[PDB]
RNA sequence: AGCCGGUAGCGGGCGUGGAUCCCUGGAUGUCCGAAUGGGGGAACCCGGCCGGCGGGAACGCCGGUCACCGCGCGCGCGGGGGGAACCUGGGGAACUGAAACAUCUCAGUACCCAGAGGAGAGGAAAGAGAAAUCGACUCCCUGAGUAGCGGCGAGCGA
RNA sequence: UGGUUCGUGGAGCCAUGGGGGAAUCUGGGCGGACCACCGCCUAAGGCUAAGUACUCCGGGUGACCGAUAGCGCACCAGUAC
RNA sequence: GUAGGGAAACCGAGUCCGAACAGGGCGCAGCGGCCGCAAAGUCCGCGGCCGUGGACCCGAAACCGGGCGAGCUAGCCCUGGCCAGGGUGAAGCUGGGGUGAGACCCAGUGGAGGCCCGAACCGGUGGGGGAUGCAAACCCCUCGGAUGAGCUGGGGCUAGGAGUGAAAAGCUAACCGAGCCCGGAGAUAGCUGGUUCUCCCCGAAAUGACUUUAGGGUCAGCCUCAGGCG
RNA sequence: CGUAGGGUUAGGCGGGACCUAAGGUGAAGCCGAAAGGCGUAGCCGAAGGGCAGCCGGUUAAUAUUCCGGCCCUUCCCGCAG
RNA sequence: UGGUGUUGGCUCUUGGUCGCGCCUGCGUAGGAUAGGUGGGAGCCUGUGAACCCCCGCCUCCGGGUGGGGGGGAGGCGCCGGUGAAAUACCACCCUGGCGCGGCUGGGGGCCUAACCCUCGGAUGGGGGGACAGCGCUUGGCGGGCAGUUUGACUGGGGCGGU
RNA sequence: GGGCCUGACUGCGAGGCCUGCAAGCCGAGCAGGGGCGAAAGCCGGGCCUAGUGAACCGGUGGUCCCGUGUGGAAGGGCCAU
RNA sequence: GCCCGGAUAGCUCAGGGUAGAGCAGGGGAUUGAAAAUCCCCGUGUCCUUGGUUCGAUUCCGAGUCCGGGCACCA
């Protein structure tokens, strides 16, 4: 998955650390690491389709910032958006950020 | 997710009420179908504004009512007609009591808001209920004479 | 006071009316190249529009203009590509060392990529850390191979 | 999960992919789990010279080379091949 | 450097273990006649040797990164082209025989086929030659296929742990059990080789212990230099 | 082979100012940390489609190109129907 | 593959905790179906008693009880007989059973609007549908692939032996 | 063979054996509190030489030594296993 | 090392007031045997130990012994 259009959340590199043994705090000898390999953590990106100014606009957005979209719609009523392409409408919403 | 109902809805609430629903139900049903709008701070105030104006424009109609109540119960409208002991030859109607009320006391009235089933045919003193506003009835003593 | 590049010669010219030559600004600058009217096997080929040249309509040539993208209200402004190292960001090995090896090491190095400028980063405390203290950040010395981290191994290291 | 000396360690701090989700100073973060006390500091917007790095370029200077050396090239070399 | 002992709190010419005034461990104090010389220590220079670096020099087979390659070769895609001549004679069709109608039989016609023979073309079976070749795979004689799963021209697509492969680990630009180039890079090599003027004095070892150790190491043994003792 | 001079002549031959094939590229659109990967139309792409020249003469050296004879194509403008 | 996000509406049926309410508890001796202790000479009945009709019932089959139509001066306690343990009424609680209610959790059924597929027509229709896909996290299978390990002595090595 | 007993001690340890290291071994005597013996005295397991495993990580019982501003706590240290 | 089971007759299994059940074993009925069948009989500290009750196989505490289950191993 790519990038949140609202927050700019983005895939990151994380390690997958495999461990074995008993934790010291459980009276164990201790954890041993039996493998570290790279991996990626993707944002929980989802689709949000809203009807704005009589046009249908789609956002690719992290679930966390889904409400931030509907807010942009509310902040948009004061704007003059009719006649515009869905592309141009989306552009206006995203400058209200 | 709190929202403001724009219509009365089955086992959720009355219009104007602010109820709490699952986010999905609001985004995918209520909000796109115009049944409600999310209870933002921005339009929380808008609700407070229209409640504050509506009850204002309600009570003002109550004061426009009490104005004609204090006046009209505090007098008698006297109608000269032609008649023989009891029975009027013509009749006094709401339209009649109407034009009468202005010409005598300088106050306008609505015939249709006055309670007269059959037009008045007998001489005497009458009390006629008036309603320029529900729950604000105006009793009118009316004297028809020769 | 000589001069017409390395470069003599043939054959011809210029300079105290200041040449050659040196510095600055300007003019011209075919075609390709980010290449940008379109196409393309770089340096070739094929066009629209306005204006001009020919006897000129066909044909051809000359001059101007015509990509895509971003941002402000069809008009504007900007972007694109390059640059030895240096710099910031996004990615990121292995040999090797551990006298085998897997955690560890090599190393956030090599390398790829985006971006930047004569630098770049950082920067005006939601700091430090025990001084009842200090007072943005950067860079050098020192603190210190200290504190610590570590199959408490090899090493790593404020 | 990353960063830091810190390799799960008593593991804080800074950062954040996922979930849950405040407050506006009588608010909030930090002082290495945690709690009390005592202090320090004001997060979630931005800019900011100079002191620092480098050497395609120019000049200056060598107990630097002197044609198998010094640049791969003193010469028509990133050429011939 | 001037104070050490203790894991530490801490004490201190002492300290730690301990109940101890016990016992032990690790610690504590110049030559001349106040001048002088010497000295702890420390600073600089010089030399030997050690640690970190590629660390005495040359040498791998390999591992990793980013690129360059299908003008060779393998498969596939698009579009073209080529296969002398001779032989065999399927089905079907016609006619005739046949039967209740048929199957079916005969003749003729017909021209099928990963059919036969043999050039071109594609191959490469056996033998000889060649072997610092004409040639880093060739020449001669012979031999296989030759209408097909055929051969071939042009235009394309697929690649490095990847492609392609009627499968041989074959082939991927004349060495492929993992291509080539540049880079990490002076990888690493307990191995092999090599290591440059002179003279003078001394002069070994090839044993022991331990060692994923055995042709490598640490300590000891044995050599050497300096200061001291005698 | 060295030095020098000379030599390649097209509306009709081949290719382009025509067309599409695989494939490539690619307004729309989709996807990917970056670099980039896809992708309908469209565009590019030929030894395939399409398209008007045959015979002879000439030069030291070119010729369906020059010349000669006999033919033909497209574009522009005009007249007629 | 569990949890959770994206992820919604309406029902049905269960489970578990917490609170309240009501009941259940039968070896024997015995008035009979005696929970444990404790309080206790009085509780009830016109704020309806001994039988009767309806049933929730549970029965150990003798009985226990619940609501309801009967019903218009009365029932059990201390008394006491045998009890380890007295019988009335209260009261905290133990074993259970339910009735609500709180918060959890599991199934099933339908729905449509997220999301997915599709329809020469698309702010729409059809299908799937809160599943699937995708994010975060759990544990598992996993030579398909990766990095490696796989000792030494030795009358050569291996095998054997050590 | 029997009697009483737990020295199969605690705190140390002159001096040696063996020896590359690290280990392994023997040990008189002093102090504390004991056992046996009238006493002299003996007893720090076993007639003796095999019956074993450095360090790292961690467990448990003590100790109250450190405790990241302070008091505690977390976690360590030390003695024993 | 921690959690969860147990112990009841010869063998295997059932359970606050009983000690059971089956099969093994013995006689009897029956038979060509070999059985199937049918009737009767035995075989208890219910591991031990300590306490609850009025008393207990039960309830509890505790060890002994065998099981199962999970984790760890310098
Ligand atoms: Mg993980
Ligand atoms: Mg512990
Ligand atoms: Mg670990
Ligand atoms: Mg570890
Ligand atoms: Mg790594
Ligand atoms: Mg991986
Ligand atoms: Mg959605
Ligand atoms: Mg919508
Ligand atoms: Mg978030
Ligand atoms: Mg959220
Ligand atoms: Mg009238
Ligand atoms: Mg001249
Ligand atoms: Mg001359
Ligand atoms: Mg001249
Ligand atoms: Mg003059
Ligand atoms: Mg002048
Ligand atoms: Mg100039
Ligand atoms: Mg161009
Ligand atoms: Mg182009
Ligand atoms: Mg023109
Ligand atoms: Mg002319
Ligand atoms: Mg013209
Ligand atoms: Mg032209
Ligand atoms: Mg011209
Ligand atoms: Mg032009
Ligand atoms: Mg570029
Ligand atoms: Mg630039
Ligand atoms: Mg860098
Ligand atoms: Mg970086
Ligand atoms: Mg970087
Ligand atoms: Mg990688
Ligand atoms: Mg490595
Ligand atoms: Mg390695
Ligand atoms: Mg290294
Ligand atoms: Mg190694
Ligand atoms: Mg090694
Ligand atoms: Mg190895
Ligand atoms: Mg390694
Ligand atoms: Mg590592
Ligand atoms: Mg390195
Ligand atoms: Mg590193
Ligand atoms: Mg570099
Ligand atoms: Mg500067
Ligand atoms: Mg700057
Ligand atoms: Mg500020
Ligand atoms: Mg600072
Ligand atoms: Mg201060
Ligand atoms: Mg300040
Ligand atoms: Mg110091
Ligand atoms: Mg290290
Ligand atoms: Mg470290
Ligand atoms: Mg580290
Ligand atoms: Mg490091
Ligand atoms: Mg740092
Ligand atoms: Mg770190
Ligand atoms: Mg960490
Ligand atoms: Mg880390
Ligand atoms: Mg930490
Ligand atoms: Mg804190
Ligand atoms: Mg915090
Ligand atoms: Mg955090
Ligand atoms: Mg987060
Ligand atoms: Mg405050
Ligand atoms: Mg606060
Ligand atoms: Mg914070
Ligand atoms: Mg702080
Ligand atoms: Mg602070
Ligand atoms: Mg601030
Ligand atoms: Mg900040
Ligand atoms: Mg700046
Ligand atoms: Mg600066
Ligand atoms: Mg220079
Ligand atoms: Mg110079
Ligand atoms: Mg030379
Ligand atoms: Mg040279
Ligand atoms: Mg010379
Ligand atoms: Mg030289
Ligand atoms: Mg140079
Ligand atoms: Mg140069
Ligand atoms: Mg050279
Ligand atoms: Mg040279
Ligand atoms: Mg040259
Ligand atoms: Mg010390
Ligand atoms: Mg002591
Ligand atoms: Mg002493
Ligand atoms: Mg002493
Ligand atoms: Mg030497
Ligand atoms: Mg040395
Ligand atoms: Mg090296
Ligand atoms: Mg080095
Ligand atoms: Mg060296
Ligand atoms: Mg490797
Ligand atoms: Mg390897
Ligand atoms: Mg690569
Ligand atoms: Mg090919
Ligand atoms: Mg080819
Ligand atoms: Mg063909
Ligand atoms: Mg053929
Ligand atoms: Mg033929
Ligand atoms: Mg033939
Ligand atoms: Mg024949
Ligand atoms: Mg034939
Ligand atoms: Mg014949
Ligand atoms: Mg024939
Ligand atoms: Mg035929
Ligand atoms: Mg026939
Ligand atoms: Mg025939
Ligand atoms: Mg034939
Ligand atoms: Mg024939
Ligand atoms: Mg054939
Ligand atoms: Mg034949
Ligand atoms: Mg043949
Ligand atoms: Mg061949
Ligand atoms: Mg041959
Ligand atoms: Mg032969
Ligand atoms: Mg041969
Ligand atoms: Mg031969
Ligand atoms: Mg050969
Ligand atoms: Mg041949
Ligand atoms: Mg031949
Ligand atoms: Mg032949
Ligand atoms: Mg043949
Ligand atoms: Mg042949
Ligand atoms: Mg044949
Ligand atoms: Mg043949
Ligand atoms: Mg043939
Ligand atoms: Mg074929
Ligand atoms: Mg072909
Ligand atoms: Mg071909
Ligand atoms: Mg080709
Ligand atoms: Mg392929
Ligand atoms: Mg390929
Ligand atoms: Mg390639
Ligand atoms: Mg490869
Ligand atoms: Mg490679
Ligand atoms: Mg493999
Ligand atoms: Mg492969
Ligand atoms: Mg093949
Ligand atoms: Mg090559
Ligand atoms: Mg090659
Ligand atoms: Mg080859
Ligand atoms: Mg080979
Ligand atoms: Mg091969
Ligand atoms: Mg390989
Ligand atoms: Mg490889
Ligand atoms: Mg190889
Ligand atoms: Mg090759
Ligand atoms: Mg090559
Ligand atoms: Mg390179
Ligand atoms: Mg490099
Ligand atoms: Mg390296
Ligand atoms: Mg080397
Ligand atoms: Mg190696
Ligand atoms: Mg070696
Ligand atoms: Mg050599
Ligand atoms: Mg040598
Ligand atoms: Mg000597
Ligand atoms: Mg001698
Ligand atoms: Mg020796
Ligand atoms: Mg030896
Ligand atoms: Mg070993
Ligand atoms: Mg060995
Ligand atoms: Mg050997
Ligand atoms: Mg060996
Ligand atoms: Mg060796
Ligand atoms: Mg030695
Ligand atoms: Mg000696
Ligand atoms: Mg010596
Ligand atoms: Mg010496
Ligand atoms: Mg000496
Ligand atoms: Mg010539
Ligand atoms: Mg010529
Ligand atoms: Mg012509
Ligand atoms: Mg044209
Ligand atoms: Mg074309
Ligand atoms: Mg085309
Ligand atoms: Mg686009
Ligand atoms: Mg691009
Ligand atoms: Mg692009
Ligand atoms: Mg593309
Ligand atoms: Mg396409
Ligand atoms: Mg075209
Ligand atoms: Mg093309
Ligand atoms: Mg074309
Ligand atoms: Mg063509
Ligand atoms: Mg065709
Ligand atoms: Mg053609
Ligand atoms: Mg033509
Ligand atoms: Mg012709
Ligand atoms: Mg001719
Ligand atoms: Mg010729
Ligand atoms: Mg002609
Ligand atoms: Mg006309
Ligand atoms: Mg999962
Ligand atoms: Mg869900
Ligand atoms: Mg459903
Ligand atoms: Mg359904
Ligand atoms: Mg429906
Ligand atoms: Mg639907
Ligand atoms: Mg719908
Ligand atoms: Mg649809
Ligand atoms: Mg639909
Ligand atoms: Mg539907
Ligand atoms: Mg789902
Ligand atoms: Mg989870
Ligand atoms: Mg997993
Ligand atoms: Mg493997
Ligand atoms: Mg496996
Ligand atoms: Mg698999
Ligand atoms: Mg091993
Ligand atoms: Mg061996
Ligand atoms: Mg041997
Ligand atoms: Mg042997
Ligand atoms: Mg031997
Ligand atoms: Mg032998
Ligand atoms: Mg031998
Ligand atoms: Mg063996
Ligand atoms: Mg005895
Ligand atoms: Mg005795
Ligand atoms: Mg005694
Ligand atoms: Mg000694
Ligand atoms: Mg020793
Ligand atoms: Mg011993
Ligand atoms: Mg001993
Ligand atoms: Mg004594
Ligand atoms: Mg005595
Ligand atoms: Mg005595
Ligand atoms: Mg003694
Ligand atoms: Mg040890
Ligand atoms: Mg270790
Ligand atoms: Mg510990
Ligand atoms: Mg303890
Ligand atoms: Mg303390
Ligand atoms: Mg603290
Ligand atoms: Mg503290
Ligand atoms: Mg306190
Ligand atoms: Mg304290
Ligand atoms: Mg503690
Ligand atoms: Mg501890
Ligand atoms: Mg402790
Ligand atoms: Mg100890
Ligand atoms: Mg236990
Ligand atoms: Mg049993
Ligand atoms: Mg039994």
């Amino acid at each position: 998955s790519k990038v949140c259009e609202i927050s700019g959340k983005r895939p990151i590199v994380a390690n997958s650390i495999q461990r074995r043994g008993k934790a010291k705090r459980e009276g164990g000898v201790g954890k041993k690491t039996t493998g570290i390999s790279k991996r990626r953590q993707y944002p929980n990106l989802q689709k949000v389709r809203v009807r704005v100014a009589g046009q249908e606009i789609t956002f690719r957005v992290a679930a966390s910032h889904i409400p931030k979209v509907y807010e942009l719609v509310e902040r948009a009523k004061g704007l003059k958006l009719e006649g515009l392409s869905p592309k141009e409408i989306k552009k206006e919403l995203l400058k209200l950020l | 997710m709190k929202v403001i109902l724009l219509e009365p809805l089955e086992n959720l609430g009355d219009v104007g009420q602010v109820v709490d629903v699952k986010p999905g139900y609001a985004r995918n049903y209520l909000l796109p179908r115009g049944l409600a709008v999310l209870a933002t701070e921005s339009n929380l105030k808008a609700l407070e504004a229209r409640i504050r104006a509506q009850a204002k424009r309600l009570a003002e109609r109550k004061a426009e009512a009490e104005r004609l109540k204090e006046i009209l119960e505090n007098l008698t409208l006297t109608i000269p007609v032609r008649a023989g002991e009891t029975k009027i030859y013509g009749s006094v109607t709401a339209k009649d009591i109407a034009e009468a009320l202005s010409r005598q006391h300088g106050v306008t009235i609505d015939p249709k808001r006055l309670a007269l089933e059959k037009p008045i045919k007998e001489l005497g003193e009458y009390v006629l209920t008036y309603k320029p506003h529900p729950e604000v009835p105006i009793q009118l003593k009316v004297s028809v004479v020769a």
